[PDB]
């Protein structure tokens, strides 16, 4: 309940969501971009935002719920103060609404409009965040504090990887102290409420509710609730990154946000620029990602990580959305609709895909792989120029790139400890005698199987896959140390000498009607399984 | 003078256009005026006068946030335009565009401020003739030689060893001409802006307890855009008061040049007026104008820019790359292709160019030597070509000296910097300009065909190479004796 | 490639510039279609 | 004013170009009806004022003379740009300096095959069309040989 204070005015002209105000007798005055209650009902108020002051005392009003009970003629009172919302660990779990209403489903206030860090605020992005995703992970690395844009055209898997990047946070909050915990903040803007359901479903399905919370403004909502959605959501997340916590704020996405500044500033007659967009538009987006930031270790050292989302129409990225955006994060993660077709999910061009951060956001362990991983690709995709005709010869570095290429498929992300290992291995050339089909297969075994243990041959004290704790002891020491360098050799090259013994010998015997859709069934279910 | 503490009232507030009336009369036009009422507000509140409406009402852009402000509001005039400070004591510190410390290292304690906006200097004030600016750095001072009073494009983006070339620029300048320099960020990303502050501390340019050579002005991203439009100028004010009043070389770095543009545009269409092509301000030209020509070589001293220029869409003929060319007196393009080539300087010479590449304005032996090595490269991309359907060993052997001799070239264009002691390991170098002439003349006549190549690679002048190359010969020798021996 | 580029870079410069300027006619026809009132307010008092 | 007076004078101006920038950027200013790359309408009436003063005055006014060197820039060899074209619609010939032949070391980089004069081929010394008129056949052969 908004604190109402004084009649400001009665409600003058309403155009759709965006209402001027006249001055009361007096001409008492309102501050600039604040909150006033327009009084639809007895005990019934209506909430409204600032945002014009004319000279003769005339008021813009941006509506921002009840606007079917708004009226021409009505009161309206002031409460002179800026929005605050409702934050801290007891909206974990929750569907709020930008004004901080709950939304049902089937601590402390916050301001909604903050200045960022400023230059000696803020410290190194060293920290790594994880999506999950071995491409992501290698080639375009996110560390805490950074903005990473994810560019895409429609249906290409972009809301998929924040979910995923989301949901692999859980089984890490689980082991390690809450300090280093990753709390999450998704917004939804101008989506369906179908879609926001569904989502609250996948997250709960997978227990990410208890470190995340949902932010809606759903289409349905007035454009005022999806133009505050984001600077709510990150005055959510700053609130951890000002108590040492770090956080990983979602926008889905800033498209739609700027479409709705664009009808509020043109309904309330400001002057139009590009695309109709106003002036402002930069300037928006602006003020918005840089509040992510890297605290120093004089502030507690929390993060706001971001991770705002952006849908380019017929892969034009000319757009003038898409290039401030662009202009604006810390790189970007480019999906393309091409490899979407083509099997590839995730579908990152790895080629248009960049990360300005670096190898600084990456662990000793990942850095060490991501270092010659980068190479060999580069190495396959040239050699794949010539690969149009003329029979591509198989050398080794093309006989690695095609495996690193099959590896990053995947549906759900991967742990760790699982990714790692799995590159490491295809980057020594254990795979060079595995066919590019049976690959997922191998994973599979490699990971959720032990075939020394199947064949009683494993010889290995402690370094088994199936010791998941493990993942530590890697990113504190890489695979790389004579503590875990001798015995991942001598499991990688047990595991792979069983598997082209006993597996791919029989798969390359396949002669029948039902044995050949089995092993296709099998490898699909493979390729989505890791 | 007349208006130093006037008073006014708030009148209109919208976003960040705000219009103020006064009873005695509206100051001059790019006056500033301080929000007196700071109630609510975590940060003062400070308006730049841009328009007159009429004999009292003004119309103002405002710096920061225009959040928790009324009308009829008081606000007081400053009695001119903004104020920045001045002097020597600026120097290793971090400011804004109302020149206030942001580095929370304690006061500045000028002893001066002077006008944010400020004429360029007349004609009668112009250099006499054109001189050159010894960077230090081989490529630079040879292929593509900087002018004192020019304005330079460093077209190429990050990844390139951008920074490090700035900070070595920095201390080159001050070490040769004893000349200060000013860094810009304009519309910066600001945690980029952190990281060049710690680097500048750690290669000593920035010593917080010693004696500093560049000052830092930013205005990030999350300002409005009034203030990006402003702290290109205060970054020149600072500038052009030790050009005039010490009269020394000094150097502007602005990143980047297209923010400024961009930021201006903003700042127009607020104010309601029709943007030209491409939805850019009607005076974008006088815009740049007012800016660039307050950036030449005078009679007392010089100021260099270096500016980091950005194309849209990579488009050339944009109209804002396209005004901000016509202002350019040298291009850097700096290409990762050539930095995995593992040669720093990240530089393309082919792709550079100089207007000062003249013999009327530099040596005739420089001109000489820096067309032999442009035409040397050249024949040496297209002899490239032609090994690639015949191998080398098919060329004549004129083209397999001329394809030595390039090869040499290529590695002795490359160099270490001392800005990178710490972090590479490797002493740095300072050539001088009548060095470097020399080594390349020789070069090219065939004096030092004996010399392996390698002895060329990340060295500065000839003396280093004669050094390297015995080195190189003294390992060897020892390392065959050594096998001689087993 | 070099001339079907240009005719690209051409023609967006062209179509961001069209665009605005019917939007920006639009807006002034509403401006100047609008007229100011007679002012009610107490001339006398000044 | 030396035309005037019997006498001849020679005006260069650099560039017509930054004029109809800033002639479009006052009529911005004022809110006019924005044309063709949004400059104003009567932008070729602002050069069509000018360079008409530009004569070879009757030998009865005198015999004077203002000769006109204006200069405009293209953007990528475009002699297709509006301002361009206005320009060429008005002067009796161009002289047109391609980018490729100066950046070759072919200096002035006088692109003979597109530049022309429509006038002054009269105006040509005696000498100077002797040894010319056998000049331009001699280019035109070397053109098409290569
Ligand atoms: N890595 C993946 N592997 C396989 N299928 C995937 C993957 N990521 C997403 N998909 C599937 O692709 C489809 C589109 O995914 P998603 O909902 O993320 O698209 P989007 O980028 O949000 O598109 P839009 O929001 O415009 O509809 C869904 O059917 C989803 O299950
Ligand atoms: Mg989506």
């Amino acid at each position: 309940f908004f604190k109402t204070t004084e009649m400001i005015g009665y409600v003058h002209s309403i155009d759709g969501t965006i209402a001027t105000l006249i001055p009361a007798p007096g001409n008492p005055g309102v501050a600039y971009n604040t909150i006033i209650q327009i009084q639809v009902s007895p005990t019934t108020f209506a909430a409204g935002l600032v945002f014009n002051l004319e000279k003769d005392g005339r008021i813009g009003i941006i509506l921002m719920d009840n606007i079917t009970e708004v009226q021409s003629g009505q009161k309206v009172m002031a409460t002179g103060q800026l929005l605050h919302i409702p934050v801290g660990a007891g909206v974990l779990g929750k569907v709020v609404n930008p004004l901080g209403h709950e939304v049902p489903v089937g601590s402390t206030l916050g301001k909604v409009d903050t200045g960022a860090p400023n230059i000696v605020s803020r410290s190194p992005v060293n920290y790594n965040l994880l999506t999950g995703f071995k491409a992501v992970d290698t080639m375009i690395p996110i560390g805490r504090g950074q903005r990473e844009l994810i560019v895409g055209d429609r249906q290409t898997g972009k809301t998929s990887i924040a979910v995923s990047t989301i949901i692999n946070q859980v089984r890490i909050n689980q082991q390690i102290l809450s300090k280093n915990a990753v709390i999450s903040i998704y917004v939804s803007i101008g989506q369906r409420c179908s879609n926001v359901a569904r989502i609250h479903r996948l997250l709960q399905s997978y227990g990410a509710l208890r470190y995340t919370t949902v932010m809606a403004a759903t289409a349905a909502e007035p454009a005022g609730l999806q133009y505050l959605a984001p600077y709510a959501g990150v005055t959510m997340g700053e609130y951890f990154m000002n108590r040492g916590r770090h956080c990983l704020c979602v926008y889905d996405d800033l498209s739609k946000q700027a479409v709705a500044y664009r009808q509020i500033s043109l309904l309330l007659r400001r002057p139009p620029g590009r695309e109709a967009y106003p002036g402002d538009v930069f300037y928006l987006h602006s003020r918005l990602l840089e509040r992510a930031a890297m605290l120093s270790p004089g502030k507690g050292g929390g993060s706001v990580t971001a991770l705002p989302i952006v849908e380019t129409l017929s892969n034009d990225v000319t757009a003038y959305i898409v290039t401030n955006v662009i202009s604006i994060t810390d790189g970007q993660i480019y999906l393309d609709t091409k490899l979407f077709t083509g099997g590839q999910r995730p579908a990152v061009n790895i080629g248009l895909s960049v990360s300005r951060v670096g190898s600084s956001a990456q662990n000793a362990a990942m850095k060490g792989v991501a270092g010659k991983l980068k190479g060999i690709l580069a190495e396959y995709r040239k050699l794949a120029a010539d690969s149009v005709g003329g029979q591509q010869v198989q050398t080794i570095p093309m006989i690695r790139g095609a495996r690193f290429v099959a590896l990053f498929n995947q549906k759900q992300p991967s742990y760790f400890m699982n990714a790692i290992v799995s590159l490491y291995a295809c980057l020594n050339g254990y795979l060079d005698d595995v066919k590019v089909q049976y690959v997922k297969f191998y994973e599979y075994l490699l990971v959720h199987r032990d075939l020394g243990i199947m064949y009683g041959t494993a010889k290995n004290k402690f370094f088994y896959m199936y010791v998941q704790e493990l993942n530590y002891l890697i990113r504190f020491f890489t695979l790389n140390s004579p503590i875990l360098h001798g015995e991942l050799e001598e499991m990688l090259k047990q595991h792979t000498h069983l598997f082209l013994q006993h597996y791919q010998s029989k798969m390359n015997a396949i002669k029948s009607e039902k044995d050949v859709k089995a092993l296709k069934n099998l490898l699909y279910s493979c390729k989505r399984a890791v | 003078a007349d208006h130093k503490g006037r008073v006014g009232h708030v009148s209109q507030v919208i976003g960040a256009v705000v219009d103020v009336h006064f009873a005695d009369g509206v100051p001059p036009v790019l006056t500033a005026l301080d929000v007196v009422d700071k109630l609510g507000r975590d940060e003062p509140l400070t308006l730049e006068i841009v328009q007159h409406l009429d004999a009292h009402t003004g119309r103002c852009i405002a710096m920061q946030t225009t959040d928790l402000l009324k009308l009829k509001a008081k606000v007081v005039s400053t009695g001119g335009n903004i104020s920045v400070p001045v002097g020597r004591e600026t120097l290793g510190r971090i400011f804004n565009v109302l020149g206030d410390a942001i580095d929370q290292r304690g006061p500045v304690g000028e002893k001066l401020r002077m006008p944010i906006h400020a004429v360029a200097p007349k004609l009668a004030d112009q250099a006499a003739e054109d001189a050159v600016l010894t960077t230090g750095i081989k490529v630079i001072d040879l292929i593509l030689p900087y002018c004192k009073g020019g304005k330079i494009g460093l077209f190429g983006g990050a990844g390139v060893g951008k920074t490090v070339i700035i900070m070595e620029l920095i201390n080159n300048v001050a070490k040769g001409h004893g000349g200060f320099s000013v860094f810009a960020g304009v519309g910066e990303r600001t945690r980029e802006g952190t990281d060049l502050y710690l680097e500048m501390m750690q290669s000593k340019v920035i010593d917080l307890k010693g004696e500093s050579k560049c000052v830092l002005v930013y205005g990030q991203m999350n300002e409005p855009p009034g203030a990006r439009a402003r702290v290109a100028q205060s970054a020149l004010t600072m500038a052009e008061y030790f050009r005039d009043v010490e009269g020394q070389d000094v150097l502007l770095f602005i990143d980047n040049i297209f923010r400024f543009t961009q930021a201006n545009s903003e700042v127009s269409a607020l104010l309601g007026r029709i943007p030209a092509a491409v939805g850019y301000q009607p005076t974008l030209a006088e815009d740049l104008g007012q800016l660039q020509e307050r950036i030449t070589s005078t009679t007392k001293g010089s100021i260099t820019s270096v500016q980091a220029v950005y194309v849209p869409a990579d488009d050339i003929t944009d109209p804002a790359p396209a005004t901000t060319f016509s202002h350019l007196d040298a291009t850097t393009v700096l290409d990762r292709a050539v930095a995995e080539s593992g040669i720093y300087p990240a530089v393309n010479p082919l792709e550079c160019a100089s207007r000062i590449m003249d013999p009327d304005v530099i040596s005739v032996d420089h001109y000489n030597v820096a067309q032999d090595v442009v035409q040397m490269l050249t024949k040496y991309r297209e002899l490239q070509d032609i090994i690639a359907v015949l191998g080398i060993d098919e060329l004549s052997e004129e083209d397999k000296l001329i394809v030595d001799r390039a090869r040499k070239l290529v590695k002795f264009l490359s160099q270490p910097f001392q800005v990178a002691e710490v972090f590479t390991g490797m002493t740095g170098h300072y050539v001088q300009l009548d060095d470097t002439i020399d080594s390349f003349s020789g070069l090219l006549m065939g004096t030092y065909d004996q010399v392996p190549e390698m002895a060329f690679y990340m060295v500065g002048g000839i003396n280093s190479v004669l050094e390297k190359a015995k080195k190189m010969a003294e390992e060897a020798a020892e390392l065959e004796k050594m096998r001689r021996a087993r | 490639q070099q001339r079907t580029s240009s005719l690209y870079n051409k023609t967006r410069q062209f179509g961001i510039t069209a665009a605005l300027i019917e939007i920006l006619s639009a807006m002034s026809s509403l401006e100047g279609n609008a007229m100011k009132g007679v002012r009610r307010n107490k001339f006398w008092e000044g």
